[PDB]
């Protein structure tokens, strides 16, 4: 009864997050779709066949272009930052850097701003993942920290196989759970992605324990 | 007859009449008719017998999230290629073809999301 209470602050504190963070795949896909072409051209060039240096230089202009994506990158810390301080902003900051002593005409160096892109993309997924965690850990009904902990295993290695796919699918499936929208363990990608059919699968077990929950408060 | 000619995206080794000749050169990223970075301009009865000297060659890169089996294949202006993505990512417009033209791909190669 003073347990309901604490049930409530928990769904509260979780309901809060998944609103602040509703918007984390569009703002990615975002970031991805205006870097694709760069981070392509700087990959192509530095496969060791011929180079365009006109070319793999526009892909670092893309990159700096008025601090626009390490903006953008920033945008996104400030979402996840609440739940845990400095995931990103130590490698924000290095990849700021990175662009900036960017030399002209380096291939070596370019492809290192884009592995270094790669990483720190991948990152900023870890960083929901990281965040839902930390909140899910602190549940008092110990179910939910079981399921919790699997969702959580089995969204990184969904990130693993694809970052972008991975988080618009864990946006997608969270953000269903708590608006008591029932949740599809069929493939959304035609079963390409294999690590997608596990992690449907701790989604439902989560939706079991968050369903249970919500009716002790009745 | 064939007065200066001016090789778009080269030019001449170094008013004329018809019959007399020039060797020319193409520039980094583009090749001639005969697939070489040489080739004669001929003053001929319809202008300049190369009507367009030089012909553009692309590259086609590697597609983060695309299927890339023609990743470095080379392409001559004129010449088509069918790429398609992994699920969840595609080519823009919901186009499918994209064509090697005198200034590069039309449209661009890319898997968006
Ligand atoms: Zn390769």
């Amino acid at each position: 009864g003073a347990m309901g209470r604490l049930n409530q602050r928990n769904i509260n504190e979780l309901k809060i997050f998944v609103e602040k963070a509703k918007y984390y795949s569009i703002k990615l896909d975002a970031i991805y779709n205006e870097c694709t072409g760069a981070y392509n051209d700087i990959m192509t060039y530095s496969e060791g066949t011929f180079s365009d240096q006109s070319k793999v230089n526009q892909a670092i202009s893309i990159f700096k272009k008025d601090n626009k994506i390490v903006n953008k990158f920033k945008e996104l810390e400030k979402i996840i930052e609440e739940y845990k301080p400095m995931f990103l902003s130590k490698l924000i900051d290095d990849f700021a850097i990175e662009l900036d002593q960017a030399v002209d005409n380096d291939v070596s160096n370019a492809r290192h701003v884009a592995d270094s892109y790669k990483k720190l993309r991948k990152s900023v997924v870890l960083a929901y993942i990281e965040s839902f965690d930390v909140i899910s850990s602190k549940f008092v009904d110990s179910k939910f920290v079981e399921a919790s902990k699997k969702f959580v295993n089995k969204a990184k290695e969904f990130v693993e196989e694809n970052d972008l796919i991975a988080l618009e699918c864990i946006v997608k499936t969270i953000g269903d759970m708590v608006n008591d929208r029932e949740i599809n363990s069929r493939s959304r990608y035609n079963n390409f992605y294999k690590k997608e059919a596990d992690f449907l699968g701790a989604a439902v077990e989560l939706e079991g324990a968050y369903k249970a929950i919500k009716q002790t408060l009745l | 007859p064939c007065d200066y000619p001016d090789i778009k995206h080269g030019g001449l080794y170094h008013p004329v009449a018809v019959g007399k000749y020039y060797s020319y050169y193409c520039d980094e990223h583009f090749e001639t008719p005969s697939g070489s970075y040489w080739d004669h301009i001929h003053c001929t009865q319809d202008g300049w017998s190369p009507a367009v000297p030089c012909l553009r060659k692309c590259y086609f890169p590697y597609l983060e999230n695309g299927y890339n089996q023609n990743h470095g294949r080379k392409f001559v202006q004129g010449k088509s290629i069918d790429v398609a993505c992994h699920p969840g990512y595609a080519l823009p417009k919901a186009q499918t073809t994209v064509t090697c033209m005198e200034n590069g791909w039309s449209p661009t190669p890319r898997c968006i999301r």
